[PDB]
């Protein structure tokens, strides 16, 4: 509702915002979003249709990402500075709050959390893989539950527990065969899956 | 003007260049030698006029010579420095010798030092693109020539200006080519270093201020088998001291040494020091235990080695 350079300098310090862990950010369709950029011409280069009621965003729509429309489920293969467009938690009540959203609509928040190999580095987290998991009776068998990379081995370990009839008393070993022919066995059960580095989409078994 | 002194002194130019005129009367074919010999005597007297001629001379019968053109080029871009001049001669080098990128890429500075329209300089560089080059090095050395030249176009005192998207978007657009096309047609990687990655990590780190980005792009040069080069840390460890943390520089420190398998001991005295300047002493006695346990395991596959 303010004046087009109102909202322009008031998202412009959004940019400074490190991702930072346990950070909560959101999902904006990019197509959406440029149309806003040229509307408050948030781009110092790209200005000149100004506020312009013919280049107006109107209401937030990012139906196009979901992959089905009911369930709200996203789509496979979103990149970041094509698709979409990434959004802090303040700047996406403000922009709620400017332009609302599309009836049958709920904002997709993700945060932000610590991965990479080697060097660590801060990423929003998204498009996790469901991770394969099996049991030592059933080779046939699979399941592909969803892990956060926050998520510990640990947590990973209790919820093997809690779907293959296995209470607490009973050990447990948990194993690796990705990528080397050989089994390798896991052996911590306090580090992420990122220091571990598990692969997507694979049988972790137990 | 005297004639006579203008005809004398024309004459003894005319001898002096005699010798040489002989030479290379008497040789070979290509007498590319004699040329050489000749263009070298030319660029003592320093005469613009004479240098240009004996170029051309030796260019007729030596056109596919591309360390001619270089000399040629680069001479007219060092004295000379005649737009309409220095253009033509770089555009007739591509088109003697394309498979040089040399000339190519020597051909983008000379553009960018005369202020050709950005608009010509980039479809010069796609033509650059399509040129049939022989080693996959000499596709990483035409995009890093483009990328410099998109970065200096860039005002990065500005959070975010349109020239910095546009540097942005080519380095996408360079990386992915150089995983893509000059694997497939090489079939292998054409920057095993990654020294294109490392460059836009250098931008993106001390221009930008932008180290998240620099973080991400050092793990995927890690990934890509980087990780075992003790010196390929230090670039690393070298970025975040400058624009980083203290706290990320140990992280880094301490997963060097765990990593590095040429030389371990230079990250692990890199890490000691950098404690010692810096460090509690509690952070010093980690970097002593995991140096220690690290630099054990390496002398043991030494001597694994000569039991084995």
């Amino acid at each position: 509702r303010p004046d087009a350079e109102t909202q322009k300098s008031e998202l412009g310090p959004l940019m400074r915002t490190t991702l930072q862990r346990g950070a909560q950010w959101y999902l904006i369709d990019s197509r959406w979003f440029k149309q806003w950029k040229k509307y408050v011409g948030f781009d110092s280069w790209d200005m000149y249709n100004v506020g312009e009621h013919n280049l107006f965003p109107g209401p937030i729509d990012n139906s196009g990402l979901f992959s089905d429309p009911e369930s709200q489920t996203l789509k496979e293969h979103l990149i970041d500075e094509l698709d979409y467009v990434l959004v802090p938690t303040e700047a996406w009540n403000k922009l709620l709050n400017w332009y609302g959203c599309v009836e049958g609509q709920q904002p997709i928040v993700r945060k932000v959390v610590e991965h990479g190999l080697f060097v660590k580095h801060c990423k929003v987290e998204v498009y996790l893989l469901e991770l394969k998991l099996c049991e030592n009776s059933d080779p046939t068998n699979v399941l592909s539950c969803h892990f956060s990379k926050a998520d510990t081995i640990a947590t990973i370990e209790k919820e093997m527990r809690k779907l293959f009839n296995i209470p607490a008393e009973r050990e447990t070993r948990l194993w690796n065969k990705y990528m080397s022919n050989t089994y390798e066995q896991l052996s911590k059960l306090d580090n992420t899956v990122q220091d571990a580095g598990l692969y997507q989409g694979q049988v972790l078994v137990i | 003007e005297s004639v006579i002194q203008n005809y004398n002194k024309a004459l003894q130019q005319l001898e002096k260049y005699k010798p040489y005129e002989e030479a290379l009367l008497q040789a070979e074919a290509p007498r590319l030698a004699e040329y050489q010999a000749y263009i070298d005597f030319e660029m003592k007297i320093g005469d613009p006029a004479r240098i240009q001629l004996i170029f051309e001379r030796a260019l007729v019968e030596n056109c596919l010579v591309p360390d001619l053109w270089i000399r040629y080029s680069q001479y007219l871009d060092r004295q000379l420095k005649v737009k309409d001049l220095v253009l033509s001669v770089h555009n007739r080098a591509i088109r003697n010798c394309p498979w040089t990128v040399a000339l190519w890429s020597r051909y983008l500075l000379a553009m960018e030092r005369h202020g050709v329209d950005h608009q010509v300089i980039s479809v010069t560089f796609e033509k650059a693109l399509n040129a049939g080059f022989i080693q996959a090095t000499d596709y990483v050395e035409i995009w890093q020539a483009y990328l410099d030249y998109l970065r200096r176009r860039v005002d990065f005192k500005q959070d975010s200006s349109k020239e910095l998207e546009e540097l942005r978007a080519a380095f996408t657009r360079a990386l992915e080519y150089l995983k893509q096309e000059v694997e497939e047609r090489f079939n292998e990687s054409g920057d095993p270093s990654c020294v294109i990655m490392q460059n836009w990590a250098r931008i993106e780190a001390r221009l930008c201020n932008n180290m998240q980005k620099a973080r991400e792009l050092w793990d995927s040069i890690m990934t890509r088998g980087n990780a075992k080069y003790a010196n390929m840390w230090l670039e690393y460890y070298n970025l975040e001291r400058a624009h980083g943390d203290t706290q990320h520089c140990r992280k880094a420190l301490h997963r060097a040494v765990q990593c590095t398998s040429d030389y371990p001991e230079h990250v692990c005295e890199v890490l000691l020091t950098m404690e010692r300047t810096e460090g509690s002493l509690e952070d010093w006695d980690i970097a002593v235990q995991k140096t220690e346990t690290r630099l054990a395991r390496v002398n043991e596959q030494r001597m694994k080695a000569a039991e084995k």
